[PDB]
């Protein structure tokens, strides 16, 4: 014996004894029977689709999860507390869709798309489904395209190409979102078009990051999704959807664009919020079944697609070019544990990962990218050429440095080949620290690369190696500049770049000093 | 027009209204026999609402016929409220008599919007040398009061309180959540006795009450600081009000005793669903906004001692500042007891504090951390072989430890009343001298319970 | 010299042990308190 | 009538109520009037309805909807006409080249075979690796569970194995990817076009974007088309040898406790299905050799938190008979296979098995390689001159050892130049017999390196 | 020698009830006064099966969720 279903109400039941006839209310129309927690059940609603679209009377708006026997469940994506039982609902015969187009740039939207910045109107001239379908595996092709994110250490030993997914995980305050932002901002002339979905957070920190965001320039190529932490739990859970919509636009039509998902444990959690209060069974630490089919149908839109593909989709409008969309998530872990579920889950997705560790951020190494563990599964096919050819003094001497570290606290009877060692691993790993919001561009990291791997830092002492690194790139920025141009158009790397190099490199030393 | 009770089950009371007339969510009921008040939680059909209860659910029968309100609880606001002691639903509870005003608001409220967010970040200066140094505040922030054994954080409290009051004319607003009755009095009478209570205004919930009330105190405070930081004098321009909330993990376990009987399954580790949900509506009223602003000191209880289960993991997404206090710290003399190298602060940044504080902080906390290295190495050998380096280090760690030691106004016992409040370039100054090495030369019990350097200067050079 | 130097290869291995025995005891442990949430997890979902 | 409608949708979940004379089997396949989906029957609730599992997305359904019922399982195309091609786990062209030319289908669940129809003997499988062979043999009917991750040449393995069995054997293959992601299925894809390895492979590919209901099937498919290319015989009877490549089995575990959790069953200890043993069983019990034919697999493995004594490792350890373990430092020091020699094991390596010879070379070899690991550190502290002769000798036999395990592929003769070497056995054990004496003592290093019988090392060595 | 066979692939009752079937076919010899020798082969195979057999009937669990009654099987 069964508890009471949500159809059996003393008038309901009074109207069925009444007639049977005009099919439920012409199919169409509900009745409110039951609120609690942001969660409405509907009676009637015949012709509801499984994710359509829901209008209330006082103009929110719903979104029917279940669909069971006699009732409709309903989250609401405005705030509930002014929905009643008696009231009506009635179905729009759609799914959900937010606008899309080159009109969203610049400015800061709801999970729905709508402007929440106060400059008036979002005149879109196009929509599309929130929830889509990644494309299929013959249309894909492989990543050979680099992105920059201004970061010494991440663009030579992990790079990211155009099409990957690059995870970034860590503790609390160890630098996620200033990673992600400065990644951001490093595309001023790389001319992809970037979308940042913050989840969960504070608005102040949002409006900083906003105002930030503003005083780079970086927001005339930008599209800020937010859903904050008093926003309803709907609202947090559609966000990166509409986030990839709104990024993947982009793709379809030959244009590459990049968008990073803030805190997806954050939609995690509200998703497990949201299946608890509809009585969905439970799993380990009480997520739904589906937590995986909810983060990697999300992960796997971003992709890169076949010149044949755009072709196919813009009816030959955009026949030559070839679309991409890279997503650059982030993760939270409880003191270091990468075992938990979801981040077990994300980290089986995605194609590398950026740890960064609490006990390097705290002994002042920042950014804490850990070199050790961090890895990117596109690997050389990433990068431009001279940084590929550059990286491996880089890559070896972390290794070496890494290998021997326990060493550093004798340092008396240290033979003379691994004191040698120790000495270009601790200039090196002085050289990978870096400020906020100064990315370098490929030139500088060049420069910085070629000078370290030489030797030519081997007779400056280890506490002075920072200044020495901004002083050799302020130096070649004004003196050899048509060099650094050349660099960062083509990033060829010959005997007459090298040896051009060399030469700035000896005249620096010769002349004025850090 | 008027209900049925028709379940009782712990807290947990159920109503029956007719089908036309049903009251909303959070709306206020009020049982026609006694003085309890509930407020509805849910609607499940029929006219029935769930509700719970805010006060004394024993001697409740069933079929008892209850009025609704048709709005929240609404609490009484003013310059009335100032000085006087208040339960959940603004009854005065010090037998001083009726609040005297006729403004109220209702306690539950949207947060604020995106557009209205402060255009920029002040920084907030109390005069403690610690704070001010390693763990600046921010104008409208949020800072926690982690850990501490048995020691004077109501000290600290109100020596806050004082220092922001005898330096702005900013009101207060204290509202303990699931306070020890023992610790209220004592603030209270302390208020009393030092002539702040004029600008204070407090609520209770003593943690032996229905749930309802450790989880609608803190809401009652918020509102009250809302309307003190909304009210516009003389000028066009609000206030600038702070808020304390003395024990915000009271107020997540108040909605986990409540959320099983609601009727939702469990979560991590027996928590509500909504623990984030309900963490986000409380503490994203407390912003600095176009006109005026909130700022909020929250101490914060870490169960067991272990900081990764979700209680205070979802308050570490919202805290700017943590200061943490620590028994040995308290033990070797040092009063304010603030950790150095474990209280940090989201404000230590360049940007916001310029480029002389930062890179002193840095250098201070360099210093601290290589001294508590030392730690063995200075026990099982001693001090003489040691190197020449790593000697300073360790005379300069020991004298930095000694001058964050403070002495406090509100104690004047035992101290003299030594009101200093420092003000930051004093410190600035001073900690620059030191790890310089101007100072290296003056005994470190010099450096022992004074404010700026020219104390230190003169108590060494009277010895 | 030369004992202490085959002294601390000595205690080299012998914490190479330690781990191996604390790896152990720590994957039981993990296992245990997963069952534990579940057990409890479906338990208070039933009784609602 | 066959015909019923839908009455429920909860996410993945979609019941079905028919009348009461005619409810379907338990996994039958149903499709949806007027849409593409189908629908997998899991369990019969009685009164007519039926709960079951939808293969796709199920937006855009909704209740009271016309569904038509298969009265069969889910039915895949077989035949020679699936060779290159890629599909889905219902037996669709996913590959853009039109559809499968076979006519032939076959329901994906069907009664692993009886216990009268197992081999008469269990011997070997033989192919050329020249690590494969000597250290951890694999048999006809076994399953090998293949450690180590990406970067060290997973994908080049693979290649190779499918080369040597189609090249010795005669044997086609299939690829089954449970939980496959989409760039790196794209990129396998077009490596094994480039090489011309793809006119032997039958793909089936469910991506990790599919519900969990197609990540536990795509399995099945597979081991559907490996069985029917075993069981079809040319004259003299004597059916072909197939492998069956299953990526990463533990994805096909958490897909089988996702649509447990969805359906909703009271979880197992670690959080896993009750039926976690029934469900792997049911797989890898299909697996063996018959009287007709045999079918190995070659089946990846994740150990997760790495921890090996959880129940998915600990279930799947119970059917693995060897186990291939690669190394990231081998792969560093430029050895190709990097198969590690010293970890990786195989219960066939028995003196009843294969032989009495076989079995003391192997022995030997490993014990020279742990003694050459022991004395490493010796060498790194205290000077090579510390150390006796016999551990001179020791180290260098040690060290030409480990040169002599590298040959190179075929699938890299387009890559490199240098054509690949299939080394057969009785050619490997003289090697290792010969090197193990001291026989070859008089030749340098570099001649051991990148080749293969010893032939061909002693003319290296002669034109060195 | 008698051999009783429930394999990997057979229904967790079939697991289950082996060793009893084993058992009672041993029984014949011990009854009439004639010796016997019965091996049962992984007894934690038959705990799994019967483990399997009561989640399915939503019966709560004790520790490492083995049933209530796994020593009296
Ligand atoms: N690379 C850096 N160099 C200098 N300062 C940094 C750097 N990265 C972060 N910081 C500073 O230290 C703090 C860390 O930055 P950030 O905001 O990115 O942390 P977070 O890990 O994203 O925190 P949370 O996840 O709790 O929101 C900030 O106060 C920032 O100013
Ligand atoms: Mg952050």
């Amino acid at each position: 014996m069964q508890q009471l279903n949500p159809s059996e109400i003393s008038a309901l039941i009074k109207q069925r004894i009444g007639d049977l006839d005009t099919s439920a209310t012409a199919k169409n129309e509900g009745t409110i029977v039951m609120v609690s927690d942001g969660i409405v059940r509907i009676h009637g609603l015949a012709d509801a689709m499984y994710g359509e679209m829901i209008e209330f009377d006082g103009g929110l708006f719903g979104m029917a999860l279940n669909l069971e026997q006699d009732s409709v469940g309903a989250v609401v994506l405005g705030n509930y507390l002014s929905l009643q039982e008696g009231q009506k609902a009635r179905c729009t015969g759609r799914v959900l869709e937010v606008p899309v187009g080159p009109e969203l740039l610049g400015r800061v939207v709801d999970a729905l798309g709508n402007p929440i910045d106060g400059k008036g109107p979002i005149d879109a001239k196009l929509t599309d489904a929130v929830e889509k379908v990644a494309p299929g595996v013959i249309w894909r092709q492989s990543v050979d395209q680099p992105v920059q994110t201004g970061y010494k250490s991440v663009d030579t030993m992990i790079p990211v190409g155009r099409g990957q997914r690059e995870l970034i995980i860590g503790d609390r305050q160890t630098g996620k979102t200033a990673m992600a932002i400065d990644a951001i901002i490093a595309q001023k002339n790389s001319g992809i078009k970037c979308v940042y979905v913050a989840i969960g957070q504070k608005q102040s920190t949002i409006a900083n990051v906003v105002r930030k965001l503003e005083e780079t320039g970086a927001m005339a190529y930008t599209t800020v999704v937010a859903a904050a932490a008093a926003d309803p739990a709907a609202m947090q859970y559609l966000a990166p959807y509409s986030g990839c919509t709104m990024g993947e636009y982009f793709r379809d039509r030959g244009e590459d664009a990049l968008i990073i998902y803030d805190d997806l444990s954050k939609q995690a959690v509200a998703y497990r919020q949201i299946s608890l209060l509809l009585r969905r069974p439970p799993g380990r630490e009480a997520y739904p079944g589906d937590v995986f089919y909810l983060h990697s149908r999300l992960l796997e839109r971003a992709s890169r697609v076949s010149a044949e593909y755009v072709e196919k989709f813009t009816n030959g409008a955009v026949t030559g070019k070839t679309g991409s969309l890279t997503a650059l998530p982030i993760i939270e872990t409880q003191a270091g544990d990468v075992s938990a579920f979801v981040p077990t889950n994300v980290i089986s997705i995605t194609d590398g990962q950026i740890f960064l560790e609490t006990s390097l951020f705290n002994a002042g190494i920042r950014p804490a990218v850990n070199a050790g563990i961090s890895v990117s599964r596109v690997g050389g096919s990433a990068q431009t050429k001279i940084i590929k050819k550059l990286s491996g003094g880089i890559r070896t001497a972390l290794a070496q440095y890494r290998e021997l570290a326990a060493f550093a606290q004798f340092a008396s009877d240290l033979d003379e080949a691994t004191r040698k060692q120790l000495e270009h691993g601790q200039r090196v790993t002085e050289l990978m620290k870096q400020k906020q919001y100064a990315p370098y561009s490929i030139a500088d990291q060049a420069v910085s690369v070629y000078a370290s791997n030489e030797g030519y830092m081997a007779d400056v002492e280890v506490k002075k190696i920072v200044d020495f690194d901004a002083a050799l790139i302020a130096y070649f920025r004004s003196e050899y500049a048509p060099l650094m141009k050349q660099i960062d158009e083509t990033g060829d790397y010959n005997k007459d770049i090298e040896a051009a190099i060399k030469a700035g490199i000896e005249s620096f030393k010769a002349t004025q000093t850090y | 027009s008027s209900g049925r009770i028709i379940q009782i089950i712990g807290a947990v009371i159920d109503v029956e209204f007719e089908r036309t007339s049903v009251p909303k969510i959070y709306d206020a009921l009020q049982v026609d026999g006694t003085e309890t008040t509930l407020e509805v939680q849910q609607q499940l059909g029929d006219g029935v609402v769930r509700t719970i209860a805010m006060g004394s659910t024993e001697g409740l029968k069933r079929g008892l016929t209850v009025t609704s309100t048709n709005a929240p609880i609404s609490v009484p606001v003013g310059t009335a409220t100032l000085g006087r002691i208040m339960d959940v639903l603004g009854r005065p509870i010090d037998e001083a008599g009726p609040v005297a005003t006729e403004e109220r608001l209702p306690i539950h409220r949207q947060a604020p919007s995106y557009a209205e967010q402060a255009a920029s970040t002040d920084l907030l200066e109390t005069g403690i040398k610690v704070i001010d140094l390693l763990c600046p505040f921010a104008k409208g922030g949020k800072v926690g009061l982690f850990g501490g054994a048995g020691v004077g954080k109501t000290v600290n409290m109100m020596e806050l309180i004082n220092n922001i009051a005898k330096a702005h004319s900013g009101l207060s607003v204290f509202a303990g959540v699931g306070e020890r009755t023992r610790e209220g009095n004592d603030f209270y009478h302390e208020m009393k006795d030092s002539n702040v209570l004029d600008k204070v205004a407090m609520v209770y919930g003593q943690m032996n009450e229905p749930p309802g009330n450790r989880l609608r105190v803190a809401l009652t405070g918020l509102t009250m600081a809302e309307y003190f930081r909304d009210e516009k004098d003389e000028n066009g321009k609000g206030r600038d009000v702070l808020l304390f909330v003395d024990n915000i993990y009271r107020y997540t376990l108040a909605g986990t005793e409540v959320s099983a009987l609601l009727g939702r399954m469990p979560s991590a580790v027996g928590y509500q669903p909504t623990l984030a949900e309900e963490m986000g509506v409380l503490q994203e009223r407390i912003t600095s906004t176009k006109s005026g602003s909130i700022t909020s000191i929250q101490a914060v209880y870490v169960p067991a001692d272990d900081l990764t289960d979700p209680s205070p993991a979802t308050t570490f997404a919202h805290l700017d500042a943590t200061v943490v206090l620590s028994r040995d710290i308290a033990s070797s003399g040092i009063y304010p007891a603030i950790d150095p190298l474990d209280s940090t602060s989201r404000q230590l940044d360049p940007l916001v504090v310029g480029q002389e504080h930062y890179e002193i902080a840095r250098a201070v906390q360099n210093v601290l951390q290589r001294y508590k290295e030392l730690k063995d190495i200075i026990a099982i050998l001693g001090m003489d072989e040691l190197a020449e380096e790593d000697k300073l280090v360790v005379y300069r760690a020991r004298k930095i430890q000694r001058f964050f030691s403070q002495p406090f106004h509100v104690a004047e016992v035992f101290t003299g009343a030594p009101g200093k409040l420092v003000p930051l370039k004093e410190t600035i100054r001073g900690f620059k001298g030191l790890l310089a090495g101007e100072y290296d030369h003056i005994p470190e019990q010099a450096f022992y319970m004074v404010g700026g350097i020219d104390e230190v200067i003169a108590k060494a050079e009277k010895l | 010299q030369s004992a202490r130097m085959v002294a601390m290869k000595a205690a080299t291995d012998n914490a190479g042990q330690l781990i191996k025995d604390l790896q152990l005891i720590y994957n039981k442990l993990r296992q245990a308190a997963i069952t534990q949430e579940i057990s409890e997890i479906v338990g208070g979902a039933a009784a609602v």
